[PDB]
RNA sequence: CGGCCGUAGCGCAGCGCCGAUGGUAGUGUGGGGUCUCCCCAUGCGAGAGUAGGGAA
RNA sequence: GCUCAACGGAUAAAAGGUACUCCGGGGAUAACAGGCUGAUACCGCCCAAGAGUUCAUAUCGACGGCGGUGUUUGGCACCUC
RNA sequence: CCUCCUAAAGAGUAACGGAGGAGCACGAAGGUUGGCUAAUCAGGUUAGUGCAAUGGCAUAAGCCA
RNA sequence: GGUUCUCCCCGAAAGCUAUUUAGGUAGCGCCUCGUGAAUUCAUCUCCGGGGGUAGAGCACUGUUUCGGCAACCCGAUGCAAACUGCGAAUACCGGAGAAUGUUAUCACGGGAGACACACGGCGGGUGCUAACGUCCGUCGUGAAGAGGGAAACAACCCAGACCGCCAGCUAAGGUCCCAAAGUCAUGGUUAAGUGGGAAACGAUGUGGGAAGGCCCAGACAGCGUCGAGUCGGCCUGCGCGGAAGAU
């Protein structure tokens, strides 16, 4: 999990999702691309 | 790093930074980076932004810097009291007002200019916007 | 013809020239109403302190 | 030039006579 | 070609002009020829879209004001300093 | 931690002493100046420090005159 | 000899020069904001430039 | 007849020490602590040149940018002489 | 003590604010009359002013007798 | 340091200049008392004035970038407290005219106090456009001013307390309960307790708007199928993350 103020799609398999008031990047391809805004 | 080669005087009154900019049109190139905010741009910031946009275009096309840092800014060293004369010149700034075209670019696709200026804008303390040359 | 002028706000904290204008109109306190001749000179005094008087014409 | 040079030569005295309000024999 | 609908301005000066632009309009002027200048107000978004076309500045335009059709060229444009907006346009009778 | 500045001279109270239309007595100074920013017109003298002064009683009059568009002060004898 | 002081001077409209209208900048007073700077009401309103004038 | 230049000129004529000290005063004014501030400091973040065989973002983060703390070095002299 | 800026288009206006000068010179470098016109490489004062800076200066206040 | 009864009227200053002067003092400024004198003074309107600030501009003094011809020169772009071929608002000086004002003005004389100012607004120097910092200009308040508001809070907002009233109307600020007054009306927005601490920057949060590209010649997604819209930028309202401190 990357915890950052700037969360972004890093590839075409990344998806932005808001869960429980938190912006997250989930990626099916790359676990390194998983991000949480914080 | 830009700096006047010579000046009449070494030190300048603080002054103020009111008003809207002169030089609000893309006058030289095809595309421009325009200040939306107000502030000071240091010579180091101008250079950091220049290097960023220049690398992004891989030295294709042409870049103009429309701003020039001609205002000397003094600072007092640490552990000195107030007064005892004005401080020493440490760096140079350009005063920026809203509307000022900061940089212009020609001889690249718009898409590449937009990317180059996005990378440059991230080096600057003032909000900016991408602009294109107009007929009138 | 005459006009009635009423002071609507305090003179406290006003500029010296505004206090001098109220004196020129003869207004003494909040709610004081004076009857004055309708002349350009009088209208200019009203204009100068329009924010703290009201005209009944 | 001769005329313009003479006009220059004339001016000071002429301006003085106007200052004095003198009737002038030119 | 380019049909601009306009109204004659009732008020002029800074106060009136800023009120126009707050209401999504902007002032303009038609001059030239011999007839006196005509101060007009235009709809902002309409003209802003028109003048994105390059031929707005080249070709003759028609300003329909109070029913009358007046043929003009764009002479000068004052743009907002940093927003994509028009402050003022000069039209010359042509 | 020291300054090489810190000097100035006394202010000289130059400028216009009697403005347009003011009634003056003969001798009255109209303007104190450095050089002839204003020039002496009718019934006005120019002193050694370029002071313009009234040579007659009357009203001060400012005028732009002549080919250099220079400022002249006169007294209209009144 | 003067008035006038570039619409008047140069060159031979090509320049100088003059110059609206509108908008913009600023700003007195009162009021307001997110107040390093702005905005609103009202009054005053450039400079530059534009149309035009112009060979006194 | 004055570099009476400390230039409205105390006298014609004048340097220091005191931790052996002393008096009148001042928080009108310093040293401590508090306060205000946050340049500096410390911590966090933005951009991503590049390093990382390859690959900016595992790890690191040049040139520059934005904050937080009150937390170092300081500024100020508001409280207490 | 002088000049400029700070100084908010009358005057004045502070700081261990920003920049420079004076503590003279000259019996002509003063008075007046007559005359004259610069830098620069055509130009038009971009020169000059006994010495700072500012304001002046062609009718010259500049240059010569 | 202290300076002892009462009431009534007026009411400062914390500035300039000089000072072996700087927390002292003197003259002037500002207070008071007395006397005398002009439409003397103020406000507004109109008229006569000089500006070189704000703004602007780039011929000049400097500075600055690009191009054409590394100088000059020509074209294009900016910058200036100590630049100005331009140039306000205001302010100031003078004149005229009303109305208003307990002469509000000036002179002379008796008596002073004061010459540590503070904060706030506006224009600035200094400092980091740091300081409840420092130094000027100017206005306001405190000082020397109570009352109401801003929880509390000299200096902010409203407002100037002669005395009495168990009357009434309002100002700022308020009206669910503490706590006086709308659980008021109509139309919207917000879901964050945002409101009620918030920056670069990040994001299919959500409202509004103006254009667009593609679409029953079948789009868009998913699997030729398929059967209605779909797509992503711009502008704008309100929110979200960014957000760690010691009883
Ligand atoms: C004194 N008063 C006007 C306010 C007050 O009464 C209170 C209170 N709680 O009652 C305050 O908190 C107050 O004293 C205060 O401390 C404030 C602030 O600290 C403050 C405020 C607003 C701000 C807005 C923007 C910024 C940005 N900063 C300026 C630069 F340094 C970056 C800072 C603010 C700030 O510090 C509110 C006031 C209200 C005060
Ligand atoms: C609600 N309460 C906690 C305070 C309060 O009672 C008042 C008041 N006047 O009574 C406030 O003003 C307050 O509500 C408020 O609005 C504040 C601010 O606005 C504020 C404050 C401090 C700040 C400090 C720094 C900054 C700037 N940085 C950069 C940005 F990311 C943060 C802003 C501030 C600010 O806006 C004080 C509080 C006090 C509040
Ligand atoms: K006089
Ligand atoms: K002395
Ligand atoms: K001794
Ligand atoms: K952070
Ligand atoms: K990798
Ligand atoms: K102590
Ligand atoms: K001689
Ligand atoms: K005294
Ligand atoms: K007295
Ligand atoms: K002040
Ligand atoms: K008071
Ligand atoms: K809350
Ligand atoms: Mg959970
Ligand atoms: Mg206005
Ligand atoms: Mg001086
Ligand atoms: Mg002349
Ligand atoms: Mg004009
Ligand atoms: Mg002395
Ligand atoms: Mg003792
Ligand atoms: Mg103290
Ligand atoms: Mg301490
Ligand atoms: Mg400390
Ligand atoms: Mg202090
Ligand atoms: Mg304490
Ligand atoms: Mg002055
Ligand atoms: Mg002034
Ligand atoms: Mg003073
Ligand atoms: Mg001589
Ligand atoms: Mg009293
Ligand atoms: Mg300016
Ligand atoms: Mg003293
Ligand atoms: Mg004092
Ligand atoms: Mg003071
Ligand atoms: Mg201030
Ligand atoms: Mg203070
Ligand atoms: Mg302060
Ligand atoms: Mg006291
Ligand atoms: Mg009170
Ligand atoms: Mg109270
Ligand atoms: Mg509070
Ligand atoms: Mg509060
Ligand atoms: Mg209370
Ligand atoms: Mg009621
Ligand atoms: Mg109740
Ligand atoms: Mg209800
Ligand atoms: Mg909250
Ligand atoms: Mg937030
Ligand atoms: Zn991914």
């Amino acid at each position: 999990m990357k915890v950052r103020a700037s969360v972004k799609k890093l590839c075409r398999n990344c998806k932005i999702v808001k869960r429980d008031g938190v912006i997250r990047v989930i990626c099916s391809a790359e676990p390194k691309h998983k991000q949480r805004q914080g | 790093m830009l700096q006047p080669k010579r000046t009449k005087f070494r030190k300048m009154h603080k002054g103020r930074n009111r008003g809207l900019a002169q030089g609000t049109d893309v006058s030289f190139g095809s595309f421009g980076l325009k200040a939306v905010g107000r502030g000071r741009l240091t010579a180091r910031q101008i250079e950091a932004a220049r290097r960023a946009m220049t690398r992004a275009v891989k030295r294709q096309g042409k870049i103009w810097i429309r701003v020039f840092p001609d205002k000397p800014i003094t600072e007092k060293p640490l552990a000195v009291r107030m007064g005892k004369g004005k401080g020493n010149v440490e760096y140079w700034v350009a005063l920026i007002q809203p509307g000022k075209v900061l940089y212009e670019m020609d001889g690249v696709p718009e898409e590449l200019a937009r990317e180059a200026f996005k990378l440059a804008a991230a080096k600057l303390p003032i909000k900016t916007t991408f602009v294109t040359k107009t007929v009138m | 013809k005459t006009i009635k002028i009423t002071q609507t706000r305090s003179a406290i904290g006003r500029l010296p020239k505004h206090k001098a204008t109220l004196l020129g109109l003869g207004l003494r306190r909040i709610g004081h109403t004076v009857e004055r001749e309708d002349t350009p000179a009088i209208r200019g005094m009203i204009n100068a302190v329009s924010f703290m008087v009201k005209v009944e014409e | 030039d001769k005329k313009s040079a003479r006009i220059r030569r004339a001016t000071r005295a002429r301006r003085k006579l106007q200052e004095l309000g003198a009737t002038r024999l030119v | 070609m380019f049909t601009i609908n306009a109204e004659v301005r009732k008020e002029q000066g800074k106060g009136a002009s800023r009120r126009l632009r707050a209401a999504n309009k902007f002032p303009a002027i038609i001059y030239g020829g011999k007839e006196a200048p005509l101060a007009i107000e235009l709809d902002h978004d309409k003209v802003m879209n028109m003048q994105a076309k390059a031929e707005f500045y080249s070709e003759v335009l028609t300003i329909v004001v109070d029913g009358k059709e007046i043929k003009v060229k764009a002479q000068d444009v004052q743009r907002h300093p940093y927003k994509p907006k028009l402050q003022h346009i000069d039209f010359v009778r042509a | 931690g020291s300054t090489r500045n810190g000097r100035d001279s006394e202010a000289k109270r130059l400028g216009v002493k009697r403005f347009g239309g003011e009634s003056v007595l003969a001798g009255s100074i109209i303007v104190r100046q450095r050089g002839t920013k204003f020039h002496a017109g009718a019934n006005v003298g120019c002193g050694r420090d370029h002071t313009l002064f009234a040579k007659a009683d009357g009203k001060v009059k400012f005028e732009v005159k002549g080919p250099k568009n220079r400022k002249f002060i006169s007294i209209e004898a009144e």
